């Protein structure tokens, strides 16, 4: 999984330039919103170890 | 024509523009783009990245 996560968030955010260079403002409008989502996801690290978004030993939980 | 009489016209004429002739324009920096509009550059800089 964690392998995984970093090409979703980047080739979203590839979709977010994209459609702000071509200047099609409604798309880029709807995709802001998951462009925050993620980076906040990415780069907060709720978990207290704060060195990996998914730890073995976190994950397990059912929360 | 209220105090003299006129022909019928020999030469018709009107209003018009005139301008300078347009020269072989100085060539502009990043000229070697012109041969392709924009948009093919901006598809094939995005078609890179997708590729």
């Amino acid at each position: 999984l964690r392998k995984l996560v970093v090409p979703e968030y980047s080739i979203h955010g590839l979709f977010c330039l994209m459609f702000l260079c071509a200047a099609e403002w409604v798309t880029l409008g709807l995709n802001i919103p998951l462009l925050f989502y993620h980076l906040w996801r990415y780069f907060h690290r709720p978990a207290d170890g704060s060195e990996v978004m998914y730890d073995a030993v976190s994950i397990m939980n059912a929360d | 024509e209220e105090v003299i009489d006129f022909s019928k016209p020999f030469m018709s004429l009107g209003i018009s523009i005139m301008i300078k002739k347009p020269q072989k324009s100085k060539p502009g920096v990043f000229s070697f783009l012109d041969p392709l509009a924009y948009e093919i550059w901006m598809c094939i800089v995005f078609a890179y990245i997708g590729v």
